């Protein structure tokens, strides 16, 4: 039971309520412009000759499930009027 | 006066533990209790509570029993250890009301003017929401009788607080807090539609069972007065959003070319990752 | 119109002239940059992925 | 005089002429008057500025009351004329505190939001303003379940 009130309390939305849309959007376009940029800039400067020398720096650049994750959020919140509509 | 409050699930446990108090020895089967409150703001708080030594008989059923030592100095010795903490209102179990409420309510006013008592459950296996929270005032009637002291409710709510979950969750393990685009909102679809549709099955049901046999919502008309509020949308035989025809393909519009542009822009960073790793440490042979 | 603008298309039978457009549209416009130079790098990768094997 | 500050009654203008044209007749109270109407001098711009309130004020209540409008039945109705509208209008736009619309060719004239640029609040006012009242609707029609179930 204090499972069910933490993942009912303690995480937001009491499941009524939730079911921000697109201000989130909006701000997430943001999001996949500047962080697209950056995701551009860096991998032009990866190991593009032939050497052999083995020391990184290491920053992981990769930033896809951000893009994922919101955007499947973003997706099934288009639904909502299909979906609770009719 | 009372709008919303923030409650612990340390009172949950104080029930759950009188509760284990009076099952096993069960000879009146309920656990009624005292709800003591740190009365901060509008909203309320509460981080104590005890559970009284109490019976509930059913003929005339106002036969009810304090322990004003239990109630009076052990207050007064947790004001001593706490005098933050005072007394907010009370609890109990079965979730049936009944006529010695009223009479609980009246003692309960003359130590808060604007107590309130909560219904709970010994097992929700609900939705769900936590134990209830109500509001005493007087709005007589309509009828002209004396004093109506029927009980409004308020709607309840749970805060949080540090350092209180800490074995706890611990021991359950089974926390997924970052899932959210599989389950997590899938669970409250299934929940706000089938359980708000079946409540609302309750709604046509009971209140035709008011038109069969029942009160029929008159004098109360705030009943079809909201669902006026619902009637917002009538839906009439074509569903009537064919002026929202246009502005639901301006909808689909936005979020669908997000899906295409920024969808093709993730498999322009999935497949370049994936072939460039796996073809290095493939071609690696050693 | 023709030389300058203020963005003001010709809208003869409205009654306004409404001067209107969307400026902040370039995370398409940024993306396209982006495609340009990322098959760039995959192309100049390509010596190596058709090299090294055969 | 009160009558005319929430919507201000949509009538005729000739009529609250009557009305306080009579208050240079009455009483031996003239002064009043005198400074607002009965004066062929600033008063006489005091007359002009109660026509201007009053075609102002039929842009003031109007303006929030518009969707689609002729042109000639708003200039009409303005308690004016209809060319006269041109200058009784091109006033009303030096206001510049109004974004408005207008066509001359068809004469359906508009004043309203700037042309729907963002669709979500019709989303968010149906979804979440009403549907999280008909969400509400379970919380507190189990309450008001529980308001007959006292007497069931």
């Amino acid at each position: 039971m204090l499972l069910n009130l933490h993942k009912k309390s303690w995480m937001e939305g009491l499941t009524l309520q939730d079911y921000v849309v697109k201000e989130m959007l909006e701000l997430a376009k943001n999001y996949n412009k500047a962080v697209e940029e950056e995701d551009k800039m860096t991998p032009e400067q990866l190991a593009i000759k032939n050497v052999g020398k083995q020391d990184p720096k290491r920053h992981l650049e990769e930033h896809v499930d951000v893009l994922m994750t919101s955007n499947i959020v973003q997706c099934l919140a288009a639904m909502l009027d299909t979906v609770v509509f009719k | 006066a009372v709008q919303k409050v923030v409650v612990h699930p340390l009172v949950l446990l104080s029930v759950v533990d009188h509760f284990n108090r009076i099952g096993k020895v069960g000879n009146q089967k309920r656990v009624v209790g005292v709800l003591l409150g740190s009365w901060q703001k509008k909203v309320l708080d509460v981080s104590n509570s005890f559970a009284v030594p109490f019976d509930e008989d059913d003929k005339d059923d106002s036969v009810w029993f304090l322990d004003h030592d239990y109630l009076e100095n052990m207050y007064g010795m947790f004001k001593k250890v706490n005098a933050r903490e005072r007394i907010v209102g009370w609890y109990h179990t079965g979730p049936k009301l009944h006529k010695n409420d009223i009479a609980i309510n009246e003692l309960m006013k003359r130590y808060c003017p604007n107590s309130v008592l909560v219904i709970i459950d010994v097992k929700p296996k609900d939705l769900g929401l936590p134990t209830e929270a109500y509001i005493s005032v007087e709005e007589v009637h309509d009828d002209g009788t004396p004093t109506s002291k029927t009980f409004e409710h308020v709607t309840s709510e749970i805060g949080a607080e540090e350092a209180e979950e800490v074995g706890v969750e611990h021991l359950l393990r089974d926390i997924k807090d970052t899932t959210v685009g599989t389950l997590s909102q899938r669970i409250t679809n299934q929940v706000h539609g089938l359980k708000g549709l079946n409540s609302k099955l309750l709604d046509i049901r009971s209140y035709l069972e008011k038109v069969a046999t029942g009160k029929l919502p008159i004098n109360h008309q705030i009943i079809y007065q909201l669902q006026d509020v619902f009637n917002l949308l009538p839906d009439v035989s074509l569903q009537e959003f064919v002026k929202a025809f246009y502005l639901k393909t301006n909808d689909q519009m936005v979020v669908v070319y997000l899906a295409s542009l920024i969808r093709s822009v993730v498999a322009l960073h999935n497949l370049i990752n994936n072939k460039i790793a796996n073809r290095d440490a493939e071609k690696k042979e050693g | 119109i023709l030389d300058k603008k203020f963005h003001g298309i010709l809208d003869q039978g409205e009654g306004v002239l409404i001067i209107f457009d969307e400026p902040p549209v370039d995370k398409t416009y940024e993306a396209a940059l982006e495609t340009i130079q990322n098959m760039s790098k995959v192309v100049d990768s390509l010596y190596n992925k058709a090299k090294k094997l055969t | 005089l009160l009558k005319l500050f929430t919507t201000m009654e949509l009538m005729r203008w000739s009529t609250l002429v009557e009305d306080y044209g009579m208050e240079l007749r009455k009483g031996s109270l003239e002064s009043p008057a005198t400074d607002v109407f009965g004066s062929t001098e600033e008063g006489e711009k005091r007359w002009k500025d109660l026509k201007n309130r009053v075609v102002e004020h039929n842009i003031r209540i109007m303006a929030k009351y518009y969707t689609r409008i002729t042109m000639k039945r708003m200039a009409q109705l303005l308690d004016l004329s209809v060319d006269e509208s041109e200058a009784f209008l091109s006033n009303l736009v030096v206001n510049k505190t109004i974004f408005a619309k207008v066509d001359r060719l068809a004469g359906i004239i508009n004043f309203q939001r700037p042309k729907d640029p963002n669709n979500l609040l019709n989303d968010w006012s149906q979804k979440l303003n009403s549907l999280m009242s008909l969400v509400n609707k379970t919380t507190h029609l189990i309450a008001k379940e529980e308001m007959i179930h006292n007497l069931q």
